[PDB]
């Protein structure tokens, strides 16, 4: 997890997503060392729509 | 001699031992056939060959 710190300090960000992608877990907070940017909204997870009934 | 003047191929494994009998016996149990042997470690290269050629580039690791 350190060696995380290194790379986005560096900004070995290729690295880090080429990881990211196949699994490697990455606390994104420690992105922002000083301040935070804003939360916005954006579309939201789109569900699989299955229909589902019973019978009376 | 085991680490340097052999070449490294697909099916490896590797043990710990700080004595020779620790050692016969590691291995023995592995010739037969127990699967868990504690301070032994089996796998294969064939398996893990893409993750391999992806991390070892960089001298960071």
């Amino acid at each position: 997890e350190e060696t995380i710190a290194r790379w986005m300090e560096r900004g070995k960000y290729s690295k880090l997503l080429d990881l990211w992608v196949k699994g490697l877990s990455i606390d994104w907070n420690k992105l922002y060392q000083e301040e935070q940017p804003g939360r916005i909204s954006l579309p939201t997870y789109p569900f699989a729509k299955e229909s589902y009934w019973t019978h009376a | 001699t085991l680490q340097v003047g052999r070449v490294a191929m697909e099916e490896r494994i590797a043990v710990i031992a700080g004595t020779m009998k620790e050692l016969q016996q590691k291995l023995t149990a592995y010739v037969k056939g127990q699967e868990h042997i504690a301070d032994l470690y089996r796998g294969q290269v064939n398996r893990n060959q893409e993750m391999l050629d992806i991390l070892t580039s960089d001298d960071e690791l």
